RNA sequence: GAAAUUGUUGAAAGGGAAGGGCAUUUGAUCAGAC
RNA sequence: GUGAACAGCCUCUAGUUGAUAGAAUAAUGUAGAUAAGGGAAGUCGGCAAAAUAGAUCCGUAACUUCGGGAUAAGGAUUGGC
RNA sequence: UUGGCGGAAAGGCCUUGGGUGCUUGCUGGCGAAUUGCAAUGUCAUUUUGCGUGGGGAUAAAUCAUUUGUAUACGACUUAGAUGUACAACGGGGUAUUGUAAGCAGUAGAGUAGCCUUGUUGUUACGAUCUGCUGAGAUUAAGCCUUUGUUGUCUGAUUUGU
């Protein structure tokens, strides 16, 4: 969502040239971020392997106003509110390796190469 | 911490005010006392007295004085302290003529 | 410095100045040294 | 460095200004002297 | 508790559109039969 | 108060200080302006702008239904003590 | 390992010496099978990563602050860890205007009063005038300079063949 928007040289840390700082939107985060950081201490999480591993943002219904056009018409003025979820989790060592045999089929040619090899080497 | 000095300056607001719109001349000079403390104290916020907002606009919105002498002080902070320690407080000085002074260190008594 | 060769009966010519404008830029200028306006004007108050 | 005026004295036959006072227009441009430090050798290829 | 439309995660492709048809390579997945 | 003036400008009583704000001062705009020399050559066309302008004294043509035209046109003066 | 040559994209070519393996130049001895009648029947080089052991060396950029030789915003150009450093002031220079406030005057068209009865009589008012006074004010905001005063100089993010 940046279409002619203006450019600032604190988006080359990102490695873009449009960039702003949303207060409004930002405070939203900040105090959902507090309220899942309460709810990971009172779980007894550590706090200092935290990270955000989920966060999602997505449409709230319409709130509805009214504007006045030239020539007497009427246009609405519509707020888009928004739904915010966000999840934090412990960070862990890897997950886990050694996968499955997967069982190896040999024709009778293949097997007799393998066999060959065998024979002829140490 | 340290370093709760007091000092005397001159603030030319002649060269600050320079093209500067009418009806913001005062107004503009009040932030521009406010960026000059912060470069001579280093502290964020900068108050003001309300004599001082008099002298500012004693000759109206575009009658500010060439110079201005002032008393920056740097204090400690209180009452639920903010991120800032440390603040600076402006007072106006009572001169003839504020040109032709030097800045000088008001003892602490 | 030039890329060619110019006679151009303008090139040529040995150019030997005969005076220098020292007067400020800053304002119309009056005088060329500080020991001309001095002469030019007198004695002023700033002086002893 | 700035533009300043001068006079001197035009030289050049079959003008009507010849051996006569002309009031000039230069531009004094402030060069110190240069530190030489490096050299770089350019060879000629098919491609520049 | 559908669709248009939207967010997140996953996969893939992208030198001035995208989408489609015949054929096959590659990747993912899968029924039958034993 | 100025002033012929319930003009225009400033002030007293009374009432407001309401119109999203902040930073910079690119182009092009809206509104306000000034320009050497020329002076309508611009343009359908002086459109727009400029010039004149209050008051006192002097002077005032053609024409006219004799009432006007007329503030015609054209000159001078203007403060303070 | 010795010595050269080659810069057009050389990045390869030639050469001296010794060591080592093989040699089908010629004549012998042993082994192969069963991949079953074919199934490319797997022998190449691209890049990257994780390990060892052996050497090699210990930076910057961006944000933020700052300048205006730049500028709509980005971008550009400068400066900043202790110094012919930077900044805020002050001083000087350079410029603009045209002679500041204050005080004094036997200046001043005149008017009015006073008695000590003038003869520069004094006093009160009085646009303006003269002197201190080319004075005073402003002077970088995109002017120049500085043996002066004061202060400042380790915050954030990111980048690896």
């Amino acid at each position: 969502f940046n279409s002619s928007i203006g450019r600032t040289a604190q988006g080359k840390e990102f490695g873009v040239t449009k960039a702003r700082w949303p207060a409004k939107s930002v405070k939203f985060v900040q105090g959902l971020l507090q309220n899942a950081a309460a709810n990971a201490e009172a779980k007894g999480l550590d706090a200092t392997k935290l990270y955000v591993s989920h966060i999602q943002v997505n449409q709230a219904p319409k709130q509805r106003r009214r504007t006045y056009r030239a020539h007497g018409r009427i246009n609405k003025y519509e707020s888009s509110p928004s739904h915010i979820e966000l999840v934090v989790t412990e960070k862990e060592e890897a997950v886990a390796k050694a996968a499955e045999k997967k069982v190896v089929r040999l024709t009778s040619r293949q097997r007799g190469r393998i066999a060959a090899q065998k024979r002829i080497a140490a | 911490l340290k370093d709760v000095v007091t000092r005397e300056y001159t603030i030319n607001l002649h060269k600050r005010l320079h093209g500067v719109s009418f009806k913001k001349r005062a107004p503009r000079a009040v932030k521009e006392i406010k960026k000059f403390a912060k470069l001579h104290m280093g502290t964020d916020d900068v108050r003001l007295a309300p004599e001082l907002n008099q002298a500012i606009w004693k000759r109206g919105v575009k009658g500010v004085e060439y110079r201005l002498r002032l008393r920056i002080s740097r204090k400690r902070n209180e009452e639920e302290d903010a991120k800032n320690p440390l603040f600076s407080y402006v007072e106006p000085v009572l001169v003839a003529s504020a040109k032709g002074l030097q800045t000088v260190v008001v003892e602490e008594d | 410095k030039s890329l060619y060769t110019n006679t151009s009966r303008k090139a040529l010519e040995e150019v030997s100045l005969k005076w220098i404008d020292t007067a400020s830029k800053f304002g119309k200028g009056r005088f060329q040294t500080p020991a001309e306006k001095h002469a030019f004007m007198g004695t002023l108050k700033k002086d002893l | 460095a700035g533009m300043t005026t001068i006079v001197r004295d035009l030289d050049r036959p079959g003008s009507k200004f010849h051996k006569r006072e002309v009031v000039e227009a230069v531009t004094v441009v402030d060069t110190p002297p240069v530190v030489v430090v490096g050299v770089v050798g350019y060879v000629e290829t098919p491609r520049g």
